[PDB]
């Protein structure tokens, strides 16, 4: 019960970790009708855009995140989603929390005299599953800126991601809490 | 024989069962066909049945003075009589005289107007979108996380994970609280859960309002004025055909703009047969609506599946009587043959027959419908299903 | 000689003018017929004088007598020679008298007095959800309350089925409740009930919503069949007339009950005039329902004061000619007139005038909301004071068993 | 000395302060006083002003071919000038030639647009009539009481008269309960004030919808067109004047139907005088409009209070120039005025001055504003007053 | 000799045919302007040639040169004799070349493309209350908790600054609190903080109730004036026209800055033709807005894609006559022409037919509503995840507090 | 406190019964225009309608709470409502109840014996309240079924009926409980 759940918890860690880094590296998150192609049935991902039965089958282009728009500048709305889009740095936020949690739960193996090692470890967990909401939100609202759109494989990896990432978090507080009671009375 | 010109359009006339197996009259079965075998008996006159080559009710050409379809066939001499469903016009009555009416007639409207689409169940979800609905889930379980965290973050704060996911529950639900956050970071989580709530909530309930208001709003066609006003209807008429010539020479100021309209529409609303015609209603599910004789109306309404069906009422008086070539001697005993027929009551029988034999189909409240809100309910004695379930593992779980 | 015109008072056909028993001849009538006589008049090029017959019924023949009234009555004694009436074209009619190519054709409508939306009733508010829904709601408390107990009794972390009665009926309203499910078994009772709640109650203020918002008034009789069906508006036809001529020899069902019923109605649904249907229908508030040709209703509507209403598709579309007798002089120039005038258009001009252009009505057509009366949510106080009355009565029979 | 007839309407022509002790010429201080003093100056030629017996722009009287008012004192030559704003019409220049326009002209629709209206304090209760009010008063003081007899009913229940008075106001609110009641008597109590709630609050919510909905959708005339759609509105024009012929003769379908209206509107919409015109706008609060020149429309709107305003822009290009009998001596003087006068700009810097001078007035956003929502802080700021007051009273008490 | 016609090619007073390379003379142009000049050379008796001057600009004088072009231009030079295209009567124009009496007359007014409901922003959830009411509302909520807790200190029946401000966060959000204050001053507070909350609520639900039903969208420049002072939008003219002179003549300090503006531009806003002015304000989505007489833009709207509209009363009225040749022969009859077009009609029923009638829009105007989009709601997710990070950053500075 | 409640009970019961026959028997319950006397301002009352400024001035004349509808019946729900507002059973009611609380009360001080004398008392007095509220609606709603309409005297007298009868009905309570609590321990 207490020595599994720090195992599940690294376990689920590189696992929730594995589904962000297949996400982010993945070209599936939106099956859509793309002009891109001669209107046409396009995988696009969170980097690059894949057209199929289209004038070609197969070509992947990097996706233009800042088109010819009526609102840009260096601080404006439009821009400002646009930038944050077109950089992920939410996603990929979401990815470096969970690895540096996964450090995080690896040294609170070996340093057992640090308590906090774990807490951090959770901590991150959780900011990473916060940091991957913000990156769906951020993601959906930008594809918005009536054409049929469905979230492909890719992006429910980064859904399950959350899910994990954030259970993993629990079982780190959980994990912090019976350290804690250990050390206690 | 006299060599009859008839369009092959149903009920009038319809193709039997093989076109290969049935030859010359056998062929085709009608009312039509009926009526023509009755005239032939009547008028001791042998009857050939044929299709016309142009397929048209009519035309008017006004550079040539020439007609086409079964009335060019008359006034070319070439067919020797039309037991047709073609309306008596002043310009037909000039070039190919008409005997008495053997069924009345009117200008009608057909549309798909009885869709009677179901709501579907889940579509209590529909004013906010799929994403909202996700997102509000991923909401529920960060808020729900994030509270347990900031609740046990210092060691000693009632708020385990499951009794913070049931706060959480419980605050976007809106219907209770077991437990309140008393710690500034937990009340921080709360209060700011509380604020996506309200608008969340708030949001559902306004946009709904929207929904319900603008299909209480809608206005289905009661009226050829309606039909004329509303501009994203498009209303239809046979490229050639009476009704087509009655709304060119229409005097009326509201049927003159509504046929101004059909030659100012894109794409052409004007379609070269009924049965094209019939197809356009369909595809356009009422964007398109169909200009055409009561009587068609009738049969496609008594016909499964019952798609399209008749706005207001008939615009305009009309009759179908037998058109021959003016002073033709055939044309005198078809005349007396209109009254003798009608007063036997057998054509009447045989109209009668033909409608409710085929006929397979024979009441509004604002109210919303147990089916509209149908999936909250599923959802409930689901999750009571779920719950008894849970209950009895829960109870075997106790046991050992 | 001068053509005696058998022309019926009914507007707007013929109106009497203002002033009109100042004015002498066939200046004292001014209407679509005395325009279109004028015009049949210039065509025939024969003087012709405006009449109006006794008893003005266009047709009444008792079938024991066999005897024509009205305008065919002054056409078979021969004193009117010519009718700009418009006599419906009836089989009956065209061997008795010979008819000119209809001037006008219409149908036969139902005029009904327009609905209202006054009186709200008690238990109004329950009307933006329809009764099943209400029906299914109660079902679903007691389906809720009942599996909350025995998930709480059987597999217990108390709620009793009182208690879990309470619970529910508390979840239901929004209202908190102490009381809260522990057990996960009794929390998803809970969370999907708090679901069923939220749903339900927001559909009902968003309905509610849509109800204040958009004014629609149900119709009485929608059609024809409807109204014999529900026999609600009893319906009337002129006692003497080509409709109530039409719906004796109809051979439909439907028409020949209406018929017979209409005939076996006392008091008599039949009226003398048009005008004695009009207020036959504004004194009996829809009551009392009117079957008369298209072209009167249309006119009706149009005149003030707005409330007669023509409501389904026509029974039958009914012609009107220039009605001469049989085998009159006057019947071929009067047919080539119909022919002549019908090309020019004039006709249509002319009931385009008459018929719409007047605007008495100005076919008027999103009004400023009113706040809500006691009377629209009467019923919910009605509801609170019996249940508090019942309240009362339960805690005196409690208070009574606690003595004994 | 020529007279000169001049309609009396300001700011052309205004009645000096005291009508008594002015005389002739100085009776009258208008912009077209000024403009005649400056014709007179040009021209040398001594001018006598005075107000024509009939007070009309003009009249046209098919039968007799006769004009009325200014029009008519040139065509019989009693009066020698007009210097007034009289439009330039084809009719009018056949019978009086006209000098070119000293000022443009349209013709442009006065409506009382900006009222302006104050939503005032408590209109947030006037989704619910005053009568539901008070009731709701009655029976949250009927349950309160009825729900502390019942749990005091039977001797030993924590609902004293201010406690049960309190969650009777907590379940109205919907906003907390302190306790709830245990008893069946009691349950019952609340049970039946819950569902009275709901059904209160979600009627005040939705009919709230309702207003802010129906005030959201009116659009304010935007056309000419608009005006003619709309029956409620009933746009006028004077009885007399350039307008109401321009609109008789007017060959563009919108303004002949516009025109036809008139005619058949009742209460007549024609005017005999522009205060009249003015009067019955204000009586009407935009069930009547008036359509009259823009130059007066725009004097209006300067004027105080800015009641009326000018509704799209001018219809149509029209000019007001000197009128003389035709062939008149005084024409061709008063015409090379029209131009000299003008290049001067003394007669363009007389209209700006006058305009100005006069003028007393010189921004829509749906979202509610303060002021509607007003009473509800008003309330709350008295309740937090009164509460404070209450505090003192029970500190008092406290010490005694 | 035949009467050369120097007509600009603007629909709908001049349109190439669709197989006018085909067709050759006067067939290639069909418009109002063409049959208009098809009349005029009727009633002249002179055939006449169409014909397009090469600049297509109907005015242009540079100041140094005080040499007219275009329409102008032709007839100076003598080389047309006639101008059909519809010239504007101005001072300067009307001392160089003779006109006729106007056939239309049309006043300057504002084009700009469609307003867009599209991307709604982050804190549109706010938007039905306007931001003063939010910041009252902040206001009420600090002096409820402050005047809840100094009455629960100063008169006890606790209330904290802290809890108080907690119990009123909590009744604004309608979220029951365990808390709940007993004194009857506390009461009071409470009692009214909840009246206040539930009117603000239902206000918030009703009006985005109301934003969500009916969609109504904001013309970026309501009025001329409007447009001179925000200078959000740049205002063009044709570079050469009647537009421009009026302008730069214009004696109103808002029209005389909006000259010296557009002329002291860069880029230039100033456009070569009408169907410039067209694309540049398409491409600039109403970064650049378009000056231009009422008639043009009347059948820009009629044309598809139906965007471009007319905003605002016209800025003057402006009449376009025949023009010719100052003294030319030809100028009285085409005058004459017009005055007897003008009392038949015929003028008013071309334009009719070409500016409305066309009917390429059909002038379309309670469309189904679609379901809120995240963007809709976006800003109330961020300030949820906002929140959630500020409250574990202050989780943490206790946790490190707690240790010190 | 104890006595004078009983006292302010008795004295306040009678004040409160006052109130309701002034109100049933006066004719100033509603002040309107009505066709009766030549769109005329007039004080209707519960009973009799007495008109002012019209045709007559003083003239009043017994209302008719029938007139010619299109619902009517023995058992119509227009018809059953006509039947209630005619016949105010619901304001006589409350007098009734009032008068015999008034009795209870007395019987109260005579026999201390029985504490379920005052119980009655107050039980009564609740009841008239919540009759005297039924009377209030049922009277708007007949009324009802924009000519101006404003409440006169009359009905706020029923109106204060009612907030004493509450009151009364709270100290009946009080009274009970205290006798109560003297035969207790
Ligand atoms: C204790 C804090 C309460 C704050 C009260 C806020 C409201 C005050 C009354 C506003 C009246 C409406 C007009 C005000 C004009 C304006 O500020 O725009
Ligand atoms: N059935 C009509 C033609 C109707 C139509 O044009 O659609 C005829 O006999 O000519
Ligand atoms: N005109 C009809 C009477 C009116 C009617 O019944 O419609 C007739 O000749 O009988
Ligand atoms: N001012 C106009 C009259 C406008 C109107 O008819 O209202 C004229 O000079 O005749
Ligand atoms: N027709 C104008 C040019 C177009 C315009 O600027 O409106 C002219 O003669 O100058």
């Amino acid at each position: 019960e207490k020595g599994v759940q720090v195992l599940l918890t690294t376990i689920g860690a590189f696992a929730a970790f594995g589904l962000m880094t297949i996400a982010i590296s993945t070209d599936y998150w939106l099956y859509t009708r793309a002009l891109i192609c001669n209107g046409g049935l396009t995988h696009s991902g969170l980097w690059r855009i894949c057209c199929l039965e289209g004038l070609k089958r197969g070509v992947c282009v990097k996706i233009n995140h800042f088109p010819e728009d009526t609102d840009y500048d260096h601080d404006s709305a439009e821009y400002l989603l646009r930038v944050v889009r077109a950089s992920s740095i939410f996603p990929i936020l979401s990815a470096i929390l969970l690895l540096l949690g996964g450090v995080c739960v690896a040294a609170s193996r070996v340093y057992k005299s640090k308590r906090n090692i774990i807490l951090g470890a959770g901590i991150l967990f959780v900011a990473a599953g916060l940091s991957n909401i913000i990156g769906v939100i951020v993601y959906i609202s930008a594809n918005a800126g009536k054409n049929h759109y469905s979230y492909g494989w890719s992006f429910y990896f980064g859904g399950l991601s959350f899910i994990l990432a954030e259970v993993i978090g629990v079982l780190a507080v959980n994990i912090y809490i019976e350290r804690s009671r250990e050390a206690h009375c | 024989t006299y060599i009859v010109t008839t369009i092959l359009e149903d009920p009038y006339v319809m193709l039997k069962k093989n076109a290969n197996q049935f030859e010359g009259n056998d062929r085709y079965e009608g009312y039509c066909v009926e009526l023509a075998a009755e005239i032939a008996k009547h008028v001791g006159y042998s009857y050939r049945l044929e299709i016309v080559s142009d397929g048209k009710y009519g035309a008017r050409d006004p550079d040539t003075k020439a007609w086409n379809g079964m009335v060019g066939e008359l006034v070319y001499g070439r067919a020797d009589v039309a037991v047709a469903p073609l309306t008596i016009t002043l310009v037909r009555e000039e070039v190919i005289d008409f005997s008495k009416p053997f069924m009345s007639l009117g200008i009608s409207i057909m549309i798909k107007k009885p869709q009677k689409s179901k709501p579907g169940v889940f579509s209590f979800l529909d004013p906010l979108a799929y994403e909202i609905w996700m997102c509000i889930v991923f909401a529920y379980i960060g808020v729900s996380v994030v509270l347990f965290l900031v609740s046990r973050f210092s060691p000693y704060n009632e708020f385990g994970i499951f009794n913070s996911l049931w706060f959480s529950l419980g605050a976007f639900m809106q219907q209770g609280c077991d437990i309140s956050p008393r710690s500034l970071s937990g009340r921080i989580v709360g209060g700011v859960w509380w604020f996506f709530t309200l608008i969340i909530i708030s949001s559902y309930t306004a946009n709904l309002a929207a929904f319900l208001t603008v299909e209480r709003m809608v206005s289905p066609i009661e009226s050829a004025e309606d039909l004329a006003k509303q501009t994203e209807i498009a209303y239809g008429t046979l490229e050639a055909g009476s009704t087509k010539e009655f709304f060119r020479r229409s005097k009326i100021a509201v049927f003159e703009k509504m046929w101004t309209y059909m030659k100012s529409a894109e794409p052409s609303v004007f379609v070269r047969t009924t049965e094209e015609g019939m197809i356009r209603v369909r595809k356009s599910k009422g964007k398109y609506a169909y200009l055409l004789e009561s009587t068609m109306n009738e049969y496609i309404e008594q016909r499964k599946p019952c798609d399209t069906m008749k706005v207001g009422g008939n615009l305009d008086s009309k009759g179908y009587g037998i058109a021959t070539p003016k002073g033709s001697a055939l044309r005198g005993p078809v005349n007396l043959a209109v009254l003798k027929l009608s007063e036997q009551g057998v054509l009447d029988k045989l109209k009668s027959k033909w409608w409710y034999d085929k006929g397979e189909c024979g009441d509004k409240t604002s109210a919303l419908s147990l089916s509209n809100v149908a999936g909250v309910f599923y959802i409930l004695i689901g999750g009571l299903g779920l719950a008894m379930l849970v209950a009895l593992i829960e109870f075997c779980y106790k046991s050992r | 000689k001068t053509v005696v015109v058998t022309t019926i008072l009914e507007s707007p056909y013929v109106m009497m003018k203002k002033n009109h028993e100042m004015l002498e001849g066939n200046e004292r009538y001014e209407g679509y017929c005395v325009d279109l006589a004028a015009e049949i008049a210039k065509h025939c090029g024969f003087k012709y004088k405006l009449t109006i017959v006794g008893d003005g019924k266009y047709g009444a023949r008792d079938a024991d007598t066999k005897i024509w009234n009205g305008m065919v009555g002054e056409l078979v004694y021969g004193k009117a020679d010519i009718a700009i009436a418009p006599l419906t074209i009836t089989l009956v009619r065209e061997e008795v008298i010979d008819f000119s190519k209809p001037f006008m054709s219409l149908g036969i409508s139902i005029m009904i007095k327009k609905p209202q939306k006054s009186k709200p009733g008690v238990f109004s508010f329950l009307d933006p959800l329809a009764y099943e829904i209400w029906m299914c709601i109660v079902f679903a408390y007691i389906g809720v309350s009942v599996v909350l107990f025995l998930v709480s009794r059987f597999s217990p972390y108390e709620f009793g089925i009182f208690n879990s009665l309470w619970f529910s009926l508390g979840a239901f309203m929004r209202q908190g409740c102490d009381i809260s499910p522990r057990s996960l078994s009794g929390r998803i009772v809970g969370g999907v009930w708090w679901f069923f709640t939220l749903i339900i109650i927001s559909s009902y203020t968003a309905n509610l919503a849509a109800f204040l918002t958009v004014e629609r008034m149900v119709s009485p009789i929608e059609s024809a069949e409807d109204l014999s069906k529900q026999t609600e508006i009893a319906y009337g036809t002129l006692d003497s007339g080509s409709t109530k001529e039409f719906f004796r020899r109809s051979k439909i069902a439907v028409f020949d009950k209406m018929w017979t019923y209409m005939r076996s109605a006392e008091p008599s649904v039949f009226v003398r005039t048009t005008a004695e249907g009009v207020a036959r229908v504004r004194k009996s508030k829809g009551k009392y329902a009117y079957l008369l040709e298209s072209t009167m209703n249309e006119y009706i509507e149009q005149r003030k004061p707005c409330d007669t209403m023509k409501v389904g598709g026509n029974l039958d579309s009914k012609g009107y000619g220039i009605a001469t007798p049989k085998g009159s002089s006057l019947g071929t120039p009067v047919n080539l007139a119909v022919l002549k005038l019908s090309e020019q258009g004039v006709l249509d001009k002319l009931k385009n005038k008459w018929w719409y252009d007047k605007g008495e009505c100005g076919a008027k057509d999103k009004e400023k909301t009113s706040a809500l009366s006691l009377s629209n949510v009467a019923g919910v106080f009605y509801i609170l004071v019996g249940g508090l009355g019942l309240a009362m009565l339960v805690a005196l029979i409690e208070f009574c068993y606690k003595s004994r």
